[PDB]
DNA sequence: AAAAAAAAA
C-alpha cells in the first residue's frame, strides 16, 4: 500500500528544498538558503541540515507545517527519502549511503515538564530544563547485515527496534533458515548514543513539592552538548519506551504497588505484562545559560577598528581611562588591572623547567572605599573568571579535596576555586581569614603553577595555571599610617614574596 | 476470598470456584455449552461483584517477662482472625486467646528446603481483652455517689497530694505542684486569635539520691498520659516517627517531625542534662504548644504538640555549691530556664 | 584486564572520569601498576551485551581496548628529548659510548 | 443492571428540564439550574457538569436514581453522559462543537465523609467520600487504548480495539491476497494512549486520638484530574472502591489469597478592586493605621514597625548595563533580651508576605539521594526559595560557622554557585533578609557594646541595612501600662487587601528620585560627616559611610514606593533619614 | 546489622 499521503508531503518537502529563494537583504537578490547549505556541506563533507520552523512556517500554511509537525514519527522516512532524492539530484558523491539527519529549530512555543501530557506522542515538542546527568558516548546498532549460517548467504539491511532483532527467512530457495544468523560487525553500521537527565527549574516549581524528571536521548551530532549544570532547550520528537526485558531477549531476565496499565495477550509476550513509561528523543540542543588566526576573522569594521586604535599615537592614555568607568578615582589600581588582564610571556627552560608567566596583585585598605566594585568588575569582564571568598563552607576550600562515598568506591578528587580558574583570573575576597592548609597550599600553588596531593591511596598532580587577585582589611580596622605594611598586616612573609604588586 | 466467580461472557452459567488454600489459580476454559462447543465463545472473566469475600486481619503475640525462664529470649506466635472478630484487639494489652493451633506449609517462601519442617499458626476463636479500661469518665451512678463522697470529703488537694507517693517522705508542696500539674492551667484561646496554652512546665533540681526519680514513676503511673523518656538509649522516641521503615514492604510511613504521644501527653524525662542537640532542639521546639515542623523529604504533617513538661535534673559536681547558684543552675540556654 | 580512568591533569576540571577496560594478552601481564599512569596503544573494538541491552532499552553494545603496547609516564611528564617506549633503555652503541 | 435503562434516563432527564433550587430552599425552610447552566456551557464551550447528591435527593423519583447510582455507579454514570451529550441537540432545537466534545459529571457529596481505619469489604465498588492528604505524586503513565498494528510483507496497517487492556492479537493479515499469518509486528509509536497518574493520600490527623499510626489509601486519575493535586494538599475525593488480585511471581500464573484495596475517583475539592486602593491611598495618616496594622498584639514599638512595615514594600530594582546590578533588598537585624516577643513580629510577617520561608538557626541547595526513588535530584535551599521575598531568621547566633560564610556570599553578591558531583551552576537568590538575636547573659548590660553581647562577626553585622535595639528596664509606668495592656488582651485591621496592595506595589510602580532630594542628600551625607569630627584632632570614627548613602537611597526609593507615588519629595528624604539615625543614635556604647 | 580504618572539623 503506497502512503500517498507521505508520498505528497515528501514531494512538498523536496518542493520547498528545491525553490524556498527567500532573500535576505537588498545585495542578497536570491540566496536559496538550502542550496547554499548543500554547497556548504559539500565543501566541508558534513551530514545534518538544519531546518528553521518559522521558515517552514509559511510554505502550504498548516497544510503542511502542521502535517510535519503533528505526525512527525509517520511521516520522518518520507522526508528523509525528498532528501535523499534532491541530495543526489545536485550532489552525488556526497552521500559517499550516509546517515543523513534533519534538526529543526526555532519553534513557536516551549513546554514546561509539568505539561507533558500523552496526547502529544509521536510530535514535535521544545522542552527546556537543567542537566544534572550525562552517560557515556556508546555505540548503537542501526542497519544490521546477517549471515545465514546453514548457507552464508547474506541478509542485511535489517532495520532494528528497542530489541535486537534477527531476520525471519532466507532469499535462498534451498535455504528455509531453520538455524539463525550470525551478525557481520564489519557489514553493519553503528551510530552514537548518549542518555541525559533534566529536570524542572526553581522557576516553575510551586512550593515544596519535588520536581518532576524526565529522561532524553540524544543521536548522531549532538552528542556531549549539555553539560551537567546548565539550563538548555531541547527541540525533538516525544516517544515512549516500552520495558525490554518482558520483551523476548536472549539474555536471562513506589513499584511494590504495581497497579501499572499493563497488556496482555500477545505472542512474544507468554503470560507476562507489558508496562511503558515516557521518554523524550532529542535533535536538536540550544543553552539559554595565533595572530593570523584572529585576522583571517576578516570585516570592514574588523580591518578600520583594529588599524585606528594601533595607529593611534595616544592608546594607553585612553587605554587606562575605559576600565571600570563606574568607580570614582583610582587612576592607579585601573591600570595596575590593565596589566594584570594583559599577562605576562610563559617560558619554558631547554631542560624542562617552568618559569612563572603571569602576575599576583594584592589591593589593601580601610572598609567601604570601593575595592570589591573591581573584583566585581574583574569577574563581570575577563574570560574563565571565579569569584570566590577566603573562607568557604565547602571542604574543598580553594585547591582540592578528596571525598569518598561511605563503603563505596569513588575515590575521588574535588576541584576547588584555583581548580577551576585555569587558564584565568581568581579573585578571592577577604583573604586575612584563611586557614593553615589553604595557607601553605597557596604559597606552592602560585609559584609552582602546579598542586600535589597523597592521601588516603590516590595521588596526582594537578594543573593551577592561575592569575590571583586578592583584596585585604588592615588588622585593626583601619590602616595606621605610622607603621608598615608587614606591621599592619598579619598575612605573613613569605606570602608577601609571592605578589608582584601592592 | 472464599468463593471466586468468573463470567463467562453471556455463555449460560457464570463458573464459580472456591479455594481455600493460601495460593490461587484461576481457570482457562469453561464448561458453557457453547463455550464447550468445538470452538472458543468468549474469554472467561474473574467477576468481582458475584464473589464472596472475608476480612482478614493477622497478628503477633509475645511472651510474658515473668514467664520467661532465666537466661533465655522471649518467643514469638502469629494470629490469624478472620470474621466479625476482626478489630476487637489493640496492641499494647494482655489478653486471652483461645484457638486452633494449625499447621502452615513452607512451600510459600519457595525454598524447596525443609522437607518434613513447617511453620504453625494460630486461628483466633474467642478474644477476652482483659487488662483495664479507661472509660474516658463516661458517667455512672455508682462514680456520682463516688463524687458526692468527694464533697462530703470536704478540701481534698491536701489529701491527694499525701496519696501521691506515700513510700517517699515528705516533700508536701513538690506533690502539691504536682497535682496543680496534673488539672492544667488556662486554656482554649483568647481573643483574636492569640495562643495560650493550659499546659504547665515544672524542671524538678535536687542532688542524687532524693527518690525524685521514683516520684517521677509515681507519677507516670498514676497519670494514663505520662510517657518517661531519656537522651538516647532508644532511637525512635524523638525527632522521628515509631513507624519509619517498619512495614515488610518498606513503604516508608512517617509523619516528619513529631514526638511520642506529645498530643496532651505529660513527658517526663531524667538526667535533663544527658540528652543531646537534637532532642534539646526538640524540648525548645515543643515549646508554647508550637508544633514540630521539621521536614526531610516534603513531608509537613506536623504533630500538634500540646504537652506538659515534667524534668528532673542535677548539676555537674552532683552536690549543691556555696557560690552564686546560677552557677549551678541546669548548664543549660538560660532562654530554655525562662 | 584492568579498569582505566582518565588523568586528574587532563580531565576538565570539576567534571567526573570516564571509565575503560583494558585487555592484556601474553608478555603484557604485570607490566602495569596499580595507581601508575599509563599510556596504551591498542585495538578498538566492540561486541554483544545483554544487561546492558536490558537496562537501556536500545541495542547497544559495550567496548574494550585490546592493548598492544604500554608507556609508562608517572613524573616525567618531559616526552620531547627521544623516541620509543623506554626511554631508560640503551643500544650496545650508546654502550659503547 | 436491565431496569436503569430505560425509564431512569427520561426520568432525570424530566427532573433535569423541571428542576428548581426552590425545592431544596423550602426543604431547609429558611432557579432552574440545569438549563442556565447547560446554556453557560453552550456559549461556553467548556464540557463539564457538577453535580450534588442533596440537590438530586430533594425529588422523589431521583432518589431512586440515587440508590441505584450508589449500587451501579459506572451504568449509571455513562447513561448519564449519554443523556447530556443528547441535551445539546435538544437544547439547541451549532452542532459542529457538540460532535468533538465528550461529556462527563462530577458527583459530590454522596455520603458522608468515611475514615480509612473503617473500611469493611462490603463497600467494594461503591461510592464513598474521602478527604486526606496528599503524600506524594507520580509521573503521568501513559495507558494502551488503540493497538496499532502492521503487516511487514505488505505494509497495510490496521487499527485494533482494546477492552480490559488484554489485546486479541489477529493471527493473518485482512488481506486475503497474501494471508500470511506471521506478518504482523505492532508499533509503539504509532498508538494512542491515556493519561492515568497514582496518589498516594493519608488520612487527616483528627482520626487518631490515642497516639496510633496514620494509614495511605492509593488513588487513580485520569485526564483532567492529571496534577491537580500535589505535596502537601488538604483535599475530599468521592468516588467508587476496587480491589484487585496480585501478581506475586510475575513468571507464573499463581496469585495470591490477599488483594490490593485502591480507590477510584471522579470529582475532587480542596479542603476591579483597584478602585477600592486609590481611595485609601490618598489617605494622609495612612502611614500610622497602615505600620501599626500589622501587629495588632504589640504594645507601642512603632518605629521598627515603621521599619519593617517598609522593609516589606521593598525598594526598586535595576540592571543597567555599562555598570551592573544594584541590591534593592533590605536587611533588618533585631535584638535584645527574651522578654520582647520579638518571635511574634517574625511569625506575623512570615504570613504577612507573599512569599518568605521562615527557619530558625541546610539554608541553600545540596545534592540530595532520593529516598523512595532510586536516582538523584539536585534540591534548592531556603534562601533561593525566597526570591523577591521576605526570608525570616530566628536565632541567628546559633548559626554555626559554615553557614555564615554563606551568607556572607548572598547578601554582596546575592547569587549562589554550586559546584559538587560534576554539577556547575549559579543560582539566583535576590531575596530580603529579618533576623532577630538573642544577647550573651541573663540580661543585656547597656554599658557593655553590642557588638560582645550578640556574638556576631563585625562585618557581617556592619553590612546589614539596619539594626534595631530592645532594651526592657524596670520602671513603674511602663510596667504598669503592659500589665493593663496584656490584661486586657487577655479579658482597622485589613484584610488580604495588604497582600493585594503589595502585589500592585511590587509590580506596577516604579518610582525614581528626583534632583530636588539630591541636594538634601547631600546635605545630610555632610551633615553626619560633620559630626564625625570635632575641635579636636583624635580623628573621631568615621560614621559616614557609603553604606550609610545606599541606605538612605533605598530607604527614600521605598517611601516612593507606598502610596502609589511615581516620584520622590522631601518627606521620602526626612524619613530615611530620622529613621536611619534613630538606630544610630543608640547604637553608642558607654563613653558619650 | 555490626566492627574497623581515614580525613576533616
Ligand atoms: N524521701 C525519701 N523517702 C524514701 N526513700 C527515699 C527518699 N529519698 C530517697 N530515697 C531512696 O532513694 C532511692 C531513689 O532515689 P534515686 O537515687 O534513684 O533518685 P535521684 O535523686 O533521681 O538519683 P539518681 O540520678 O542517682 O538516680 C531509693 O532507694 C529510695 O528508697
Ligand atoms: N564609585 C564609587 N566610589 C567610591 N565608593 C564606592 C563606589 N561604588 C561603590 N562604592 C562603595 O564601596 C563599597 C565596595 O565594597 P568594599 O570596598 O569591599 O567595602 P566593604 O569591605 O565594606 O565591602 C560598597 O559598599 C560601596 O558602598
Ligand atoms: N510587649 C509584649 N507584648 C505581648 N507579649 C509579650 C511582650 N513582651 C513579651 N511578651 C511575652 O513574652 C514572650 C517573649 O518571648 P520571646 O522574647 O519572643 O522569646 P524568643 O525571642 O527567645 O523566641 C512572648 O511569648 C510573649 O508572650
Ligand atoms: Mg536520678
Ligand atoms: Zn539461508
Ligand atoms: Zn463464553
Ligand atoms: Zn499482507
Amino acid at each position: 500500500v503506497d502512503d500517498v499521503t507521505g508520498e505528497k508531503v515528501r514531494e512538498a518537502f523536496e518542493q520547498f528544498l528545491e525553490d524556498f529563494s527567500v532573500q535576505s537583504t537588498d545585495t542578497g537578490e536570491v540566496e536559496k538558503v538550502y542550496r547554499a547549505q548543500i554547497e556548504f556541506m559539500k565543501i566541508y563533507d558534513l551530514n545534518t541540515i538544519y531546518i528553521d520552523y518559522q521558515h517552514l512556517s509559511m510554505r502550504e500554511n498548516g497544510a503542511l507545517a502542521m502535517a510535519i509537525s503533528e505526525q512527525y514519527y509517520r511521516f520522518l522516512p518520507f522526508l528523509q527519502k525528498g532528501l535523499r532524492r534532491v541530495v543526489r539530484k545536485y550532489a552525488p558523491e556526497l552521500l559517499n549511503e550516509r546517515v543523513f539527519q534533519i534538526s529543526f529549530f526555532n519553534l513557536p512555543t516551549v513546554h514546561r515538564i509539568r505539561d507533558i501530557r500523552s496526547e502529544k506522542i509521536g510530535s514535535l515538542l521544545s522542552i527546556s530544563g537543567t542537566v544534572t546527568r550525562t552517560s557515556e558516548v556508546r555505540p548503537e546498532l542501526y542497519k544490521a547485515s546477517f549471515t545465514c549460517d546453514m548457507c552464508r548467504a547474506i541478509v542485511d539491511n535489517v532495520e532494528q527496534s528497542f530489541k535486537y532483532t534477527e531476520p525471519t527467512f532466507c532469499p535462498n530457495p534451498s535455504c528455509e533458515n531453520r538455524a539463525f544468523w550470525t551478525l557481520n560487525v564489519t557489514r553493519s553500521r553503528f551510530l552514537d548514543w548518549q542518555k541525559v537527565r533534566i529536570q524542572e527549574n526553581a522557576n516553575e516549581i510551586p512550593t515544596g513539592s519535588m520536581p518532576r524528571t524526565l529522561d532524553v536521548i540524544l543521536r548522531g551530532d549532538s552528542v556531549e552538548r549539555a553539560k551537567p549544570g546548565d539550563r538548555c532547550k531541547f527541540t525533538g520528537v516525544e516517544i515512549v519506551v516500552p520495558d525490554v526485558t518482558q520483551l523476548g531477549l536472549p539474555g536471562v531476565k513506589k513499584t511494590t504497588e504495581g497497579l501499572n496499565s499493563g497488556v496482555t495477550g500477545l505472542r512474544s509476550l507468554g503470560v507476562r505484562d507489558l508496562t511503558y513509561k515516557i521518554s523524550f528523543l532529542a535533535c536538536h540542543v540550544i543553552s539559554i545559560g595565533d595572530q593570523e588566526v584572529f585576522l583571517n576573522s576578516l570585516s570592514s569594521d574588523e580591518i578600520n577598528e583594529l588599524k585606528e586604535m594601533v595607529k593611534d599615537e595616544h592608546i594607553y592614555d585612553k587605554l587606562v581611562r575605559s576600565i571600570a568607568p563606574a568607580v570614582f578615582g583610582h587612576e592607579a589600581v585601573k591600570k595596575g588591572i590593565l596589566l594584570q588582564m594583559l599577562g605576562g610571556v610563559h617560558k619554558s627552560t631547554v631542560e624542562g623547567i617552568k618559569l612563572r608567566g603571569d602576575i599576583n596583585i594584592c589591593v589593601v585598605g580601610d572598609p567601604s572605599t570601593s575595592k570589591s566594585q573591581f573584583l566585581k568588575y574583574v569577574v563581570g569582564f575577563a574570560p574563565r573568571s571565579v569569584y570566590t571568598s577566603g573562607k568557604a563552607s565547602s571542604a574543598a576550600g580553594l585547591t582540592a579535596a578528596v571525598v569518598r562515598d561511605e563503603e563505596g568506591g569513588d575515590y575521588t578528587i574535588e576541584a576547588g576555586a584555583l581548580m577551576l580558574a585555569d587558564n584565568g583570573i581568581c579573585c578571592i575576597d577577604e583573604f586575612d581569614k584563611m586557614d593553615i592548609s589553604d595557607q601553605v597550599a597557596i604559597h606552592e600553588a602560585m609559584e609552582q603553577q602546579t598542586i600535589s596531593i597523597a592521601k588516603a591511596g590516590i595521588h596526582a598532580t594537578l594543573n593551577a595555571r592561575t592569575s590571583i587577585l586578592a583584596a585585604a582589611n588592615p588588622v585593626g580596622g583601619r590602616y595606621n599610617r605610622k607603621l608598615s605594611l608587614r606591621g599592619n598586616l598579619n598575612m605573613t612573609a613569605p606570602i608577601m614574596s609571592r605578589f608582584d604588586l601592592f | 476470598v472464599e468463593v471466586i466467580a468468573y463470567t463467562c461472557d453471556q455463555c449460560g452459567y457464570e463458573v464459580f470456584q472456591e479455594v481455600n488454600s493460601r495460593t490461587f489459580t484461576p481457570l482457562s476454559e469453561c464448561t458453557s455449552e457453547e463455550c464447550s462447543q468445538n470452538q472458543t465463545k468468549g474469554q472467561l472473566f474473574m467477576s468481582t461483584r458475584a464473589s464472596k469475600f472475608s476480612a482478614f486481619q493477622e497478628c503477633k503475640i509475645q511472651e510474658l517477662s515473668q514467664q520467661v525462664p532465666v537466661g533465655h529470649i522471649p518467643r514469638s506466635l502469629n494470629i490469624h482472625v478472620n470474621g466479625t472478630l476482626v478489630r476487637s484487639l489493640s496492641p499494647g494489652d494482655i489478653v486471652d486467646v483461645t484457638g486452633i493451633f494449625l499447621p502452615a506449609p513452607y512451600t510459600g517462601f519457595k525454598a524447596l528446603k525443609a522437607g518434613l519442617l513447617t511453620e504453625t499458626y494460630l486461628e483466633a476463636q474467642f478474644v477476652r481483652q482483659h487488662k483495664k479500661k479507661f472509660a474516658s469518665f463516661s458517667l455512672t451512678s455508682d462514680v456520682e455517689e463516688r463524687v458526692m463522697e468527694l464533697i462530703t470529703s470536704g478540701d481534698v488537694y491536701n489529701r491527694l497530694a499525701k496519696s501521691i507517693a506515700p513510700e517517699i517522705y515528705g516533700n508536701l508542696d513538690v506533690k502539691k505542684a504536682l497535682l496543680l500539674l496534673l488539672v492544667g492551667g488556662v486554656d482554649k484561646r483568647v481573643g483574636d486569635g492569640m495562643k495560650i496554652r493550659g499546659d504547665i512546665n515544672v524542671c524538678l533540681m535536687g542532688d542524687p539520691g532524693v527518690a525524685k526519680s521514683q516520684l517521677l514513676k509515681a507519677i507516670c503511673k498514676i497519670s494514663p498520659r505520662g510517657v518517661y523518656t531519656t537522651g538516647k538509649g532508644s532511637s525512635g522516641v524523638g525527632l522521628t516517627a515509631a513507624v519509619m521503615k517498619d512495614p515488610v514492604t518498606d513503604e516508608m510511613i512517617l509523619e516528619g517531625g513529631a514526638l511520642v504521644l506529645a498530643d496532651n501527653g505529660i513527658c517526663c524525662i531524667d538526667e535533663f542534662d544527658k540528652m543531646d542537640e537534637s532532642d534539646r532542639t526538640a524540648i525548645h521546639e515543643v515549646m508554647e504548644q508550637q508544633t514540630i515542623s521539621i521536614s526531610k523529604a516534603g513531608i509537613n504533617t506536623t504533630l500538634n504538640a500540646r504537652t506538659s513538661i515534667l524534668a528532673a535534673a542535677n548539676p555537674l559536681y552532683g552536690r549543691y555549691n556555696p557560690r552564686l547558684s546560677p552557677l549551678d543552675n541546669i548548664n543549660l540556654p538560660a532562654a530554655l530556664l525562662s | 584486564r584492568v579498569t582505566l580512568q582518565e588523568a586528574p591533569g587532563t580531565v576538565p576540571p570539576g567534571r567526573l572520569p570516564r571509565h575503560r577496560e583494558v585487555i592484556l594478552l601474553a608478555d603484557l601481564v604485570d607490566v602495569s601498576k596499580p595507581g601508575e599512569e599509563v599510556e596504551v596503544t591498542g585495538i578498538y573494538k566492540n561486541n554483544y551485551d545483554g544487561n546492558l541491552n536490558a537496562k537501556n532499552g536500545f541495542p547497544v553494545f559495550a567496548t574494550i581496548i585490546e592493548a598492544n603496547s604500554i608507556k609508562r609516564r608517572e613524573g616525567n611528564t618531559a616526552n620531547e628529548g627521544e623516541e620509543g617506549l623506554d626511554v631508560f633503555s640503551w643500544t650496545e652503541e650508546e654502550e659503547r659510548e | 443492571t436491565n431496569v436503569s435503562i430505560q425509564e431512569c434516563t427520561t426520568n432525570f432527564r424530566n427532573f433535569l428540564m423541571s428542576f428548581k433550587y426552590k425545592f431544596r430552599k423550602i426543604l431547609d425552610e429558611r432557579e432552574l439550574y440545569y438549563i442556565k447552566q447547560l446554556n453557560e456551557m453552550r456559549e461556553l464551550g467548556t464540557s463539564n457538569l457538577n453535580l450534588d447528591a442533596r440537590n438530586l435527593l430533594a425529588y422523589k423519583q431521583t432518589e431512586d436514581l440515587y440508590h441505584q447510582l450508589l449500587n451501579y455507579p459506572q451504568e449509571v454514570i455513562s447513561i448519564m453522559d449519554q443523556t447530556i451529550k443528547d441535551c445539546m441537540v435538544s437544547l439547541i432545537v451549532d452542532l459542529d462543537e457538540i460532535e468533538t466534545k465528550f461529556y462527563k459529571v462530577r458527583p459530590y457529596n454522596v455520603g458522608s465523609c468515611k475514615g480509612m481505619r473503617e473500611l469493611n469489604p462490603n463497600d467494594i465498588d461503591k461510592l464513598i467520600n474521602l478527604k486526606g492528604l496528599v503524600l506524594r505524586s507520580t509521573p503521568v503513565i501513559p495507558d494502551m487504548k488503540v493497538a496499532f498494528f502492521k503487516c511487514n510483507v505488505c505494509d497495510h496497517t490496521m487499527a485494533v480495539e482494546i477492552d480490559r487492556g488484554v489485546i486479541q492479537e489477529p493471527a493473518r493479515c485482512e488481506r486475503i491476497d497474501c494471508n500470511e499469518p506471521n506478518s504482523m509486528s505492532l508499533i509503539h509509536n504509532r498508538c494512542s494512549f491515556a493519561d492515568k497518574q497514582v496518589i498516594k493520600l493519608q488520612e487527616t490527623p483528627d482520626f487518631v486520638p490515642d497516639g496510633q499510626t496514620p494509614h495511605s489509601i492509593s488513588l487513580c486519575v485520569y485526564d483532567e484530574l492529571v496534577d491537580s493535586c500535589r505535596a502537601g494538599d488538604r483535599i475530599e475525593v468521592t468516588g467508587t472502591f476496587r480491589s484487585i488480585p496480585i501478581r506475586a511471581n510475575s513468571r507464573q500464573r499463581v496469585l495470591k489469597s490477599l488483594y490490593k484495596t485502591y480507590v477510584d475517583v471522579v470529582h475532587v475539592k480542596k479542603v476591579q478592586d483597584l478602585a477600592k486602593i486609590r481611595e485609601v491611598a490618598a489617605r494622609e495618616d495612612l502611614y500610622s493605621l497602615l505600620a501599626r496594622s500589622i501587629a495588632p498584639s504589640i504594645y507601642e514599638l512603632e518605629d521598627v514597625k515603621k521599619g519593617i512595615l517598609l522593609q516589606l514594600f521593598g525598594g526598586t530594582n535595576k540592571t543597567f548595563t555599562k555598570g551592573g546590578r544594584y541590591r534593592g533588598d533590605i536587611n533588618i537585624l533585631l535584638c535584645g533580651d527574651p522578654s520582647t516577643s520579638k518571635s511574634q513580629i517574625l511569625q506575623y510577617v512570615h504570613k504577612i508576605t507573599p512569599r518568605g520561608v521562615y527557619t530558625s538557626g541546610g539554608l541553600t541547595a545540596y545534592i540530595t539521594r532520593d529516598v523512595d526513588t532510586k536516582q538523584l535530584v539536585l534540591e534548592s535551599g531556603a534562601l533561593v526559595l525566597s526570591d523577591g521575598g521576605v526570608c525570616c531568621i530566628d536565632e541567628f547566633d546559633k548559626m554555626s560557622d559554615s553557614t555564615r560564610s554563606v551568607l556572607h556570599e548572598v547578601m554582596e553578591q546575592q547569587t549562589i554557585s554550586i559546584a559538587k558531583a560534576g554539577i556547575i551552576t549559579t543560582l539566583n537568590a535576590r531575596s530580603s533578609i529579618l533576623a532577630s538575636a538573642n544577647p550573651i547573659g541573663s540580661r543585656y548590660n547597656p554599658n557593655l557594646p553590642v557588638t560582645e553581647n550578640i556574638d556576631l562577626p563585625p562585618p557581617l553585622l556592619s553590612r546589614f541595612d539596619l539594626v534595631y535595639l530592645v532594651l526592657d528596664k524596670v520602671d513603674e509606668k511602663n510596667d504598669r501600662e503592659l500589665a493593663k495592656h496584656l490584661t486586657n488582651l487577655y479579658l482597622v485591621l485589613p484584610v488580604e487587601f495588604l497582600t493585594m496592595y503589595i502585589s500592585y506595589a511590587k509590580e506596577h510602580i516604579h518610582p525614581i528620585i528626583t534632583e530636588a532630594a539630591k541636594t538634601e542628600l547631600v546635605r545630610a551625607y555632610v551633615g553626619m560627616r560633620k559630626m564625625g569630627d570635632d575641635s579636636r584632632s583624635d580623628e573621631k570614627r568615621i560614621t559616614a559611610t557609603t553604606r550609610q548613602l545606599e541606605s538612605m537611597i533605598r530607604l527614600a526609593e521605598a517611601h516612593a514606593k507606598m502610596k502609589l507615588k511615581n516620584v520622590v519629595e522631601l518627606e521620602d528624604v526626612q524619613e530615611a533619614v530620622r529613621l536611619i539615625r534613630s538606630a544610630i543614635k543608640d547604637y553608642a556604647t558607654d563613653p558619650k
